[PDB]
């Protein structure tokens, strides 16, 4: 049971690590594909046009 | 104590989970409070090696303990010799500084007030300013 | 030690649950960036086109 709870908490740790990686990746995607896209489309594109 | 705990951490990296690390960080905290007055070059060296191995295992993510308290303890001993450890500490603390997160400006304020406006190690301040630049670009 | 692993799982689950607030915060950040992107694009049309 100690080993089983060790792997259970380890799976909770794995869910935490996966969620951190997924949130980091989705923040990177948000930045580079929405925030950077808005930076272009407004600050360069819309204002220049 | 520091030698035996050195073999503990360098071997049983993974078996040390978070409650155990909450204890073991306080072990290191007592060791660091003693480092002020025990004064020996050999003790300085081995304690520095221990924290260096903890730092390595943190980069390897073999350390699974509380990073908040561990890097607080690094901060208390940040005034000490190890160089790359300071770069690691500053890079870590950058994480708690982000426009979406609460108190991020204040955390950055503390980070620079300690390691930018009250510091002189050139690489350390370079990295603090690079962290600020990354915060501004984000 | 069983009690310890239980408290440990409780604590790490709380750490992973704080990421629920993190999820809501990033959803708010998205609802700012995307919504302002849409508003900027629509006004970019409505004036610059």
């Amino acid at each position: 049971d100690i080993q089983m709870w060790k792997v259970s908490l380890q799976k909770e740790q794995a869910r935490y690590n996966q969620l951190q990686e997924q949130r980091d990746t989705m923040v990177t995607k948000l930045h580079s594909q929405i925030r950077q896209l808005q930076h272009d489309r407004e600050e360069f594109y819309n204002q220049s046009q | 104590i520091v030698l035996s705990i050195t073999r503990l951490i360098k071997k049983y990296r993974k078996e040390l989970q978070v409650v155990a690390w909450d204890i073991l960080l306080n072990i290191i905290e007592r060791l660091l409070q003693q480092l002020q007055t025990l004064d020996s070059p050999e003790l300085r060296t081995i304690v520095h090696d221990l924290l260096t191995t903890v730092e390595e295992l943190c980069d390897q993510n073999e350390f699974h303990g509380s990073q908040e308290r561990y890097f607080e303890l690094v901060e208390r001993c940040a005034d000490q010799r190890p160089e790359s450890s300071l770069l690691n500490l500053i890079s870590y603390r950058a994480q708690s500084i982000h426009p979406a997160k609460d108190g991020w400006i204040q955390n950055l304020q503390a980070l620079m007030e300690r390691f930018f406006r009250s510091e002189s190690r050139g690489a350390v301040r370079i990295k603090v300013l690079d962290v600020l630049s990354f915060v501004l670009l984000i």
